[PDB]
């Protein structure tokens, strides 16, 4: 059955909400064991202390650069990268969660909330769950963002882990 | 009070755009990928003994947004065209861009320079014969250039400053 995962986001290190999401494993096993797996932190390594480093108003929230912690980095529980699972979840609207990339076959740990639909990215990127509670604290993200993602205060991923 | 120029550098994802742009900026060369959102640099420069304003938007090289690029073609006053000299379809694209320009524009001499870069490389793909034959369709300047060893960016830069001027003195 499908895992719950929590994010704890923090703002400048003060406590801004809860973030849980659905992974979807029943229909990308490898790519939800490998959010789950970073989100525990259980090999060592994952989303605890990362930030969201580029939010852009009306389109996403982005982070998972736990390694270089400047946006280029992140590796996965597979390895440096692994391959596109699979195309058959959609960006569907706000609260999707997907993989970032550098273009086919590059998935590491970088991944992306949307906050509106974003039907473009249909077979780019690899959705793999959707949030579940805290919808508003994403939303509420978004006023440390800009145009082209630079955020104005840091927003980090202060806990994470397994609920379900 | 200084005379400014809006600077657009365009062209295909990953021929150095940012590289080219960075150097100018920041005096170093980006070895990593980050490839580009948006971004804009300002910098006060002295070409030909007069001083100016350089505003410089570096652009993002997807072609799957390529109607977000009217917006900026609008208010760029000049526009660096890159490709690599190891990316073949870089070149390519280039006309695409060039036709883009004069279209949202409404515009036949919109200042341009066509920029080849990465000539530091120990091979290539593109023939740059190819290159002046465009630009001379074109009716502008070809500066091969490299961002790895600043070769060219300078020149690049201010020969785009230099057609400017040469429209606004028409
Ligand atoms: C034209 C301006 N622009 C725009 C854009 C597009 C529109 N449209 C309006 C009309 N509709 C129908 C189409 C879209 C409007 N306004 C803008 C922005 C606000 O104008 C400044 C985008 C974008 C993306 C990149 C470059 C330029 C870009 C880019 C550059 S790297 C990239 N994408 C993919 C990115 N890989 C990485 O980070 C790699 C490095 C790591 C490992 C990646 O996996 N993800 C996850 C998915 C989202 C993506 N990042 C991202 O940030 O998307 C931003 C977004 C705003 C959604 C799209
Ligand atoms: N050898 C060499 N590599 C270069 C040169 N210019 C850029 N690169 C490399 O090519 C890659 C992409 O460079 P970058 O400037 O990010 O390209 P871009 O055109 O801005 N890409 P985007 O459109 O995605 O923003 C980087 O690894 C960078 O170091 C150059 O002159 N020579
Ligand atoms: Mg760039």
């Amino acid at each position: 059955v499908n895992p719950t995962v929590f994010f704890d986001i923090a703002v400048d290190g003060e406590p801004l909400g809860r973030v849980s999401f659905e992974l979807f494993a029943d229909k990308v096993p490898k790519t939800a064991e490998n959010f789950r797996a970073l989100s525990t932190g259980e090999k060592g390594f994952g989303y605890k202390g990362s930030c969201f480093h580029r939010i852009i108003p009306g389109f996403m929230c982005q982070g998972g650069d736990f390694t270089r912690h400047n946006g280029t980095g992140g590796k996965s529980i597979y390895g440096e990268k692994f391959e596109d699972e699979n195309f058959i979840l959609k960006h569907t609207g706000p609260g999707i969660l997907s993989m970032a990339n550098a273009g086919p076959n590059t998935n590491g740990s970088q991944f992306f909330i949307c906050t509106a639909k974003t039907e473009w990215l249909d077979g780019k990127h690899v959705v793999f769950g959707k949030v579940k509670e805290g919808m508003n604290i994403v939303e509420a993200m978004e006023r440390f963002g800009s145009r082209n993602g630079k955020t104005s205060k840091k927003i980090t991923i202060a806990d994470c882990g397994q609920l379900e | 009070s200084m005379t400014e120029y809006k600077l657009v550098v365009v062209g295909a994802g990953g021929v150095g755009k940012s590289a080219l742009t960075i150097q100018l900026i920041q005096n170093h060369f980006v070895d990593e990928y980050d490839p580009t959102i948006e971004d804009s640099y300002r910098k006060q420069v002295v070409i030909d003994g007069e001083t100016c304003l350089l505003d410089i938007l570096d652009t993002a090289g997807k072609e799957e947004y390529s109607a977000m690029r009217d917006q900026y073609m609008r208010t760029g006053e000049g526009f660096l065209c890159v490709f690599a000299i190891n990316n073949s379809k870089s070149f390519a694209d280039i006309n695409l861009y060039r036709e883009q320009i004069k279209r949202v524009k409404d515009s036949d001499d919109v200042p341009m320079v066509l920029v080849g870069n990465k000539c530091d490389l120990p091979t290539r793909t593109v023939d740059t014969k190819q290159a002046h034959e465009l630009a001379k369709s074109y009716g502008i300047p070809f500066i091969e250039t490299s961002a790895k060893t600043r070769q060219g960016v300078e020149d690049a830069f201010y020969t785009l400053v230099r057609e400017i001027r040469q429209y606004r003195m028409k």
